[PDB]
RNA sequence: CUACCACAUCCAAGGAAGGCAGCAGGCAAUUACCCAAUCCUAAUUCAGGGAGGUAGUAUAAAUAACGAUACAGGGCCCAUUCGGGUCUUGUAAUUGGAAUGAGUACAAUGUAAAUACCUUAACGAGGAACAAUUGGAGGGCAAGUCUGGUGCCAG
RNA sequence: UCUGGUUGAUCCUGCCAGUUCAUAUGCUUGUCUCAGCCAUGCGUCUAAGUAUAAGCAAUUU
């Protein structure tokens, strides 16, 4: 199993790698490097969109789920709040 | 002094696609 | 007192920004502009960046000249000549 | 050998905290005070100087008084690059060069932010309003702060102008501190055709003089129909006219445009809110919004029939 | 079970963070009583104080520090409900907040705005208290109104958030039991580490004093700048002992600390006082409120006010 | 499908300037391609 | 207002610590009584170097040159090129730049040109194997000083390229309460435009002093020639005592002047290192000013560094005094519980400094 | 109740007293109203009973039903291919009178009393805004932006 | 377990692609109906055994 038996995983957002990429809504824009809190293994994840990349910032808790090859994971919540809920402006991210 | 919540704040429907009225029933 | 003195200064700055917000925008800040709208030859004064459609024609400066003649000399030093021969 | 990475980080934090307490126990109470200072929970006396005359006079016990230490970055003033959006429950979008009462850290102030877009990351281009339902990059002048600091914005704080609407106008997070910005506005020149020879055409009203055309020789130009062209040469007669060769024949009704960009500057305006220094403490007023200003002087919103 | 154990362990993990709360003698938890005008902030505080210190404060002004446990103290501040600036700064310092909601009327602007301000400067512990429920005439509409309000409070604050319901006020006091029920919750609350609060020093003015010489006020005039002393308990990171530290006062400006000195505790916590599984002794419970009237004596400026054959 | 309704709003078309009303309707790429393709048909047939 | 100080003493330290603090500084009375008063060319050039890598700073030199007003900007960095005047080598400018490089908006990629060695300034290898390793201990993972060309005095002509790819928020908390064990001694004996025997003879002098030790001695025999050998002939040696246990290093360096015997200098730098070791507990005197500052700008935690009695001299005192006025931080010292030596544990707290100039 | 072994409280430090070393919780509201109903203890008809009782906190419906008028010729199905097959249709048009539920609620009934249940006056719909969601598949638009090209193209 | 490919066309063996009263998590409705640690809080009175209450009430008790 990708998470060693778990369905989801925590991680800490390290850097948004494609933030400098030119083409909007790019796959490279779309990738964020996240370090799993379980074991310290740094990995990368997909967001819902360049708008939803915009909620996520460094050093915030993020919930990961199975999904540029090499990236198998999708962020589903940030700081205990659903990204889709934030994207629909149905909720506000807690700091 | 008392100011009540408007419709948008009372529902938080957010941004949703327009849906045809036959979907209601 | 000092605090109200600063308030008078702030009030002065308010009234100036008050007038500018309603004053007519400068030709540079009106977006679309015609030669009549802006002062004549104003674009000479202002530095404007614009794209060029085609490759610029080169300038044969000296450094280009030494570089070209170097390659000519190396070709003849090696006798590496691309010329036609009898078949 | 710890089971999970998490408790390792917790172990390191606890080890440092355990290390810290051991030596302060070793330091003397006065020597501890000289080093750590006044720890939390201590009841302390703070004496201040040059406190304004209105504070002591206009003291209402019902209103709290809050003191917060400032780090070196907090003291410095400069341009703050912020990612901002109109609050979802705010009725109306915000405007560039529009006053906004902004709360960073321990301090509240009114500034004139410039709302901008990366244009897909070639340049920082000024934007006239906030996007309806997404963030945007915002530049304003004021005291600096560490990045990743969340903030919030309001347009009205006085009770008189509260009304029934939501007052939280903007929400955002700071991303950079520096003491300028290089914001630019896009300025296009529009000229008009009067003589057409297939691809080649003569244009007028683009420029007042051949002085201008010579600088823009070879510059990219397009018409509203999207046909690309170039400025080939300035015609000697009449003054200001130039010849253009186009990708395909243009028609007389066509409008040719040259795309260009003009720099924009951030206004250095600062007006901290000092409600406690006022008798009311609830009717603080600063720079007014453009809409209210026109209402006060009885001016209609500018409009152009062509636009 | 392994799949279950993995998921529960998944939820336990968090981002590592350092809490700067001192290991000994921590400050009281700041309780912000925020609500729209007229919801019952004052009657709540009076009810909340009585259950602890056994004495009614007929008049409350400014922060009110009270003992709540053997090693716990609370500082009650009502938020001025008509001032937005007052909601902003309290949101940045309130460790706990009591949110007054008029059940009959419903939510208001001043409520959720604080939640958004609190949501935007670091969410503290948020507790909703519902009031004016006796105004309801039918039980069916009361329960339906309660259900709608509690669910909406779960949208702003984590689902399952604790929401209290208060019926009416008797003798300026809420029902004891519901007032007693909230006692246990507040006592057991643990507070998450906030980034802003754990990195900077801050302290709430318990009392206010002007130290300017009266002679200077006359020979130059009132216009002269005033030397002021402000007292209180320190929070967050330690404040450096050397004077000259830069500090901001909300609604005032930036000043430099001219002098700093530590004073003994005005409201010594029980475990601390006796030091100098067992229930809190009622002697140990103490209330310290400089600006407010405690007992019958109220002090303002330099004048003090109290309530109260041989006669010839 | 992650596009909002607002993101897909109409962008309206501008018209000829009033000062230029006498020169005819302001044309667009969609109108231009019609003349461009038809001119090419003329030239191709004329070429043959 | 401006924290006001006297003389050219610790000039760079007072600019860089000002830069790290963001607190503006005034330094006055620069050689007031000298025949040539005011700032000299090299320290004017240094202020230009600060201006290049800082952004928004204000620098005011007086009419007579005897007073400087420095208002620091944010450390931004970028790629640049600096001309080092012939008075001082590149080493004079790279070391104070190492104080600032990890804490910038952009990576420091700066080319330094001029003389590369002197009798009083740090050589390349002193920066390379002597101060840079301390940065690896402080959390600066990636940092390099690439040597393109050397220039020996008096004519110079050398080039060195400084790269600090590691940008970190603040230095890691220091914890070194033990006297590190040295595992081996390495070093570089260098020469320019002169026969290789000089380097070998230099190493010959070095091994003679140190062969009595029970260690492996491996000194690199390294000889410049050709276009990249500078415009003057010269030679110097740098010997480093290296501790592989906890990655600690102690180094001594000097260059040979006209008329000197390479064996004599190799003997000098060899016994020179040994003198440094006897005076060292955890870091050398030439590394102590480097180590203390990063701890003062660490996180809000007490860090422990062991220092020998010989290290606490006038240099340690004025240096500590300079830090206090800028940061208000005091370094406390407590004796070690051991009786074999009389070393001291210097306990310092970081000011909670953070790299706010970085894009997040 | 006595002595012994430990716990622990108040104090004027001279003594006194406790069984809570409990109970209930979390990893947080167990409360309020009664002896009426079935029963009982007593100097007893009547007193009392935290015995006991009362209250508190996956299953069927609605979001609509029926007409009239005006204006237009296209609407649909099969087929990789070309095309073939079929006929009362479209409205993103106007308009009419009826029905009633959620709610707003006067009562009685119900009951130790009270809540709830059942029954039942008046009011209660055109955006019937009295404004259920979730997911997916396609579009198209700018004097808008970017990238690569064999123009007017492609991504 | 089935479905489509791998042949000019079939059979067999392989390969490829699509094919839960289990667990977590998200949005909506829930307007009706319906179902080891924590100092965390905290007896008994009838006409019928004894009245001199300086208790009460009545007045002929």
């Amino acid at each position: 199993s990708p998470f060693g038996g778990s369905s989801h995983a925590k991680g800490i957002v390290l850097e948004k790698l494609g933030i400098e990429s030119k083409q909007p809504n790019s796959a490279i824009r779309k990738c964020v490097r996240v370090q799993l809190i379980k074991n310290g293994k740094k990995v990368t994840a997909f967001v819902p969109n360049d708008g939803c990349l915009n909620f996520v910032d460094e050093n915030d808790e993020v919930l990961l789920a199975g999904f540029i090859p090499g990236v198998r994971f999708k962020v589903v919540k940030v700081s205990g709040v659903s990204l889709l809920a934030l994207w629909k402006e149905k909720k506000e991210k807690p700091r | 002094g008392k100011r009540a919540i408007n419709y948008q704040i009372l529902k938080n429907k957010g941004l949703t696609p327009k849906r045809n009225k036959d979907n209601r029933n | 007192s000092s605090f109200e003195k600063q308030q008078i200064e702030i009030r002065k700055q308010i009234e100036q920004l008050e007038n500018e917000a309603v004053a007519e925008k400068k030709w540079s800040l009106k977006g679309e502009v015609k030669a009549k709208d802006r002062p004549e030859d104003a674009l000479l004064t202002e530095e404007l960046e614009f794209d060029r459609t085609a490759k610029p024609v080169p300038v044969i400066t000296s450094e280009v000249t030494e570089s070209l003649e170097d390659m000519i000399r190396r070709r003849i030093q090696d006798s590496n000549f691309d010329d036609l021969q009898r078949r | 050998e710890y089971d999970t990475w998490y408790e390792l980080q917790k172990a390191k934090i606890s080890k440092q905290l355990e290390i810290n307490n051991i030596e302060y126990q070793e330091m003397t109470p006065e020597q501890r005070q000289r080093i750590e200072g006044f720890k939390a929970g201590s009841y302390v006396r703070i004496v201040f100087e040059k406190v304004p005359m209105e504070f002591v006079k206009n003291f209402n016990p019902k209103f709290p008084i809050v003191m917060g230490g400032l780090l070196p970055t907090e003291i410095k003033f400069g341009i703050v690059k912020a990612r901002l959006r109109r609050h979802r429950w705010h009725k109306k979008i915000l405007k560039t060069n529009d006053p906004l009462v902004l709360s960073l850290g321990w301090r509240r102030f009114q500034t004139l932010p410039i709302y901008t877009t990366t244009d897909s990351r070639t340049r920082t281009r000024m934007l006239k309003y906030t996007p309806e339902h997404t963030y945007c990059n915002a530049a304003f002048y004021g005291p600096l702060c560490s990045p990743n600091t969340p903030f919030c914005g309001v347009q009205i704080v006085a009770n008189s102008d509260t009304g029934n609407g939501f007052r939280i106008a903007a929400t955002g997070i700071v991303e950079e501190i520096d003491v300028n910005i290089e914001i630019v506005k896009k300025l296009k020149l529009v000229g008009f055709p009067y003589k057409i020879f297939k691809n080649t055409a003569f244009i007028k009203d683009m420029f007042s003089s051949a002085m201008e055309v010579a600088r823009f020789e070879g510059a990219q130009i397009k018409t509203v129909s999207g046909i690309r062209g170039e400025i080939k040469r300035a015609l000697s007669k009449p003054e200001g006219h130039y010849r253009a060769a186009f990708e395909d024949k243009i028609l007389m009704s066509d409008i040719v445009i040259l795309r260009s960009w003009y720099p924009v500057r951030v206004k250095k305006f600062y007006n901290p809110v000092t409600s406690l220094l006022l008798k009311e403490k609830t009717e603080w007023k600063g720079l007014r919004l453009t809409g209210q200003i026109r209402a006060a002087m009885n001016l209609e919103t500018p409009s152009n029939p062509d636009s | 079970t392994m799949q279950r154990s993995s998921d529960v362990n998944e939820r336990k993990l968090h981002v590592p963070m350092v809490d700067r709360t001192p290991e000994d003698d921590p400050p009281p938890f700041i309780v912000a009583v925020v609500g729209p005008p007229g919801t019952g902030k004052t009657t709540l505080i009076r009810s909340l104080v009585r259950r602890m210190t056994k004495s009614t404060l007929n008049d409350i002004q400014g922060p009110i520090t009270v003992v709540s446990g053997k090693h716990r103290r609370l500082t009650f501040l009502e938020c001025p409900a008509d001032d937005l600036n007052a909601m902003i700064d309290i949101a940045k310092i309130a460790d706990l907040v009591l949110l007054l909601i008029d059940g009959n009327f419903g939510f208001e602007m001043e409520t959720m705005e604080f939640l958004n301000i609190a949501q935007h400067h670091g969410m503290p512990r948020v507790l909703g208290v519902a009031t004016h429920l006796d105004l309801f005439k039918s039980q069916s509409t009361l329960r339906a109104s309660k259900k709608r309000l509690k669910h909406r409070f779960w949208t702003e604050v984590y689902q399952g958030a604790k929401l209290f319901y208060l019926s009416g006020v008797i003798n300026g006091r809420y029902p004891d039991r519901e007032i007693l029920n909230l006692s246990r919750f507040i006592s057991v609350m643990k507070f998450r580490p906030l980034k802003w609060r754990n990195e900077h020093p801050y302290m709430l003015a318990d009392r206010f004093t002007d130290l300017t010489h009266p002679e200077l006020i006359e020979t130059q005039g009132l216009q002269i700048d005033r030397k002021v002393a402000i007292y209180g308990y320190l929070h967050g990171t330690p404040l450096p002992s050397a004077p000259g530290t830069r500090v901001h006062i909300a609604g005032v400006g930036d000043f430099s600390v001219a002098q700093i000195e530590k004073l003994p505790d005005p409201c010594p916590t029980p475990f601390y006082q006796q030091k100098l599984r067992k229930r809190l002794d009622d002697k140990d419970k103490l209330i310290y409120a400089p600006m407010s009237d405690v007992g019958g004596v109220l002090m303002d400026k330099d004048a003090v006010y109290i309530d109260i054959e041989g006669e010839k | 499908k992650l596009v909002h309704d607002v993101q897909k709003k109409q962008h309206r078309e501008r018209s000829q300037l009033t000062s230029r009303s006498r020169y005819g309707f302001l044309e667009k790429h969609k109108d231009y391609v019609k003349r461009a393709q038809d001119f090419h048909r003329k030239q191709s047939t004329l070429k043959v | 207002k401006y924290t006001t100080f006297q003389g050219s003493q610790n000039f760079r330290l007072r600019i860089v610590l000002a830069t790290l603090s963001g607190k503006p500084i005034k330094i006055e009375k620069i050689r007031s009584g000298d025949l040539n008063p005011g700032l000299k060319d090299y320290e004017v050039s240094f202020l230009r170097l600060i201006e290049s890598v800082t952004n928004g700073s204000v620098i005011e030199i007086s009419y007579t040159g005897t007073t400087v007003i420095y208002r620091p900007g944010i450390i931004v960095g970028g790629a640049s090129t600096h001309i080092c005047p012939s008075s001082k080598p590149v080493g004079y400018f790279v070391e104070p730049m190492l104080y600032l490089a990890p804490f910038s908006k952009k990576k420091f990629s700066i080319l330094f040109k001029g003389i590369t060695a002197s009798h009083n300034d740090a050589g390349i290898e002193a920066i390379k194997w002597g101060l840079m390793p301390v940065m690896e201990k402080f959390g600066v993972r990636e940092c390099a000083l690439h040597t393109l060309k050397r220039g020996s005095p008096p004519l110079g002509g050398g080039e060195v390229h400084l790269v600090v790819d590691s940008l970190i928020a603040q230095p890691i908390t220091m914890h070194e309460i033990d006297r590190p064990i040295i595992s081996s001694i390495t070093g570089v004996a260098y020469s320019t435009r002169v026969s290789p025997s000089l380097v070998n003879r230099m190493i010959d002098g070095a091994k003679k002093v140190l062969k009595n030790l029970q260690c492996e001695v491996n000194i690199t025999a390294d000889v410049w020639r050709g276009e990249n050998s500078g415009k003057s002939p010269g030679w110097g040696i740098t010997l480093v005592a290296q501790s592989k246990q906890k990655g600690w290093s102690y180094f001594a360096e000097d260059i040979g002047d006209a008329g000197s015997i390479p064996e004599e200098l190799g003997e000098k730098v060899a016994c020179q290192l040994l003198e440094e070791i006897s005076k060292s507990a955890a870091v050398g005197r030439n590394q102590l000013p480097l180590a203390i500052v990063y701890m003062v700008i660490g996180k809000e935690d007490i860090g422990r560094l062991r220092i020998n009695k010989e290290q606490i001299d006038e240099r340690f005192i004025i240096l500590l005094r300079d830090i206090k006025k800028i940061f208000n931080t005091e370094v406390f010292l407590k004796p070690v519980d051991e009786a074999d030596n009389e070393d001291m544990i210097a306990t310092i707290k970081g000011i909670g400094f953070t790299n706010t100039s970085k894009k997040i």
